[PDB]
């Protein structure tokens, strides 16, 4: 079978990106020693290694969706991967507010509604779980108290 | 934050409690009350509430 590929951003403090980037377009495969990728069990932290200095990771998502398009002539463009995800190296904490791009900054905030809110469901479902593991349920809405 | 009005807690401003009977190893029957201070969680449970009773 073909599974889809999973492509995401790593973003680098500015002279590890230097050396990374100086490395990348070298094309030895020095670079493969030099730079690895360390996910942790969490899902959401890591290591990225730069030519083995540890530097702290967090896999973040992006508020916009973007697309990699490949092309062979310039003209027609292929979509080749979707990618949310972003790896920036140095729950609430992994939302990113802002684009990648310049003029998307505070998109979330901003150029986007909020309308991501209705984990709620989820402890909705909790409590249809509790009350059938119980015996009898009393219930009324509240006022201050 | 970018600012936005505040919502009430719902329109009625009322929050949802629930009292849950249990018995425990042995022999016991302690009650627990909680009580829901969102009003999105506590909506959904009246919704499914509500959809359980016409269930019948």
């Amino acid at each position: 079978p073909h599974e889809l590929e999973s492509q995401f951003i790593l973003r680098l403090p500015p002279e590890y990106a230097s050396t990374v980037r100086r490395a990348v377009q070298s094309g030895h495969v020095n670079l493969k020693d030099r730079l690895t990728i360390e996910l942790h069990p969490d899902g959401r932290h890591g290591i990225v290694r730069v030519d083995r200095v540890p530097l702290a990771s967090k896999l973040v998502d992006l508020p916009c969706v973007m697309e990699s398009l490949k092309t062979i002539d310039k003209k027609t463009f292929y979509k080749t991967a979707d990618i949310c995800q972003m790896l920036v190296s140095t729950e609430k904490k992994f939302i990113w507010n802002h684009g990648i791009t310049l003029p998307l900054k505070n998109v979330r905030k901003r150029r986007f509604r909020k309308t991501a809110k209705k984990d709620v469901e989820k402890e909705v479902k909790r409590l249809l779980s509790t009350d059938a593991e119980a015996v009898s349920t009393r219930w009324e809405i509240i006022a201050e108290d | 934050t970018a600012s936005v009005t505040s919502l009430n807690s719902s329109a009625t401003g009322r929050c949802l409690k629930i009292y849950r009977t249990f018995r425990d190893e042995e022999g016991k029957e302690y009650v627990r009350c909680e009580t829901v201070r969102k009003p999105a969680v506590i909506d959904a449970y009246v919704r499914i509430r509500t959809t359980k009773d016409e269930e019948f």
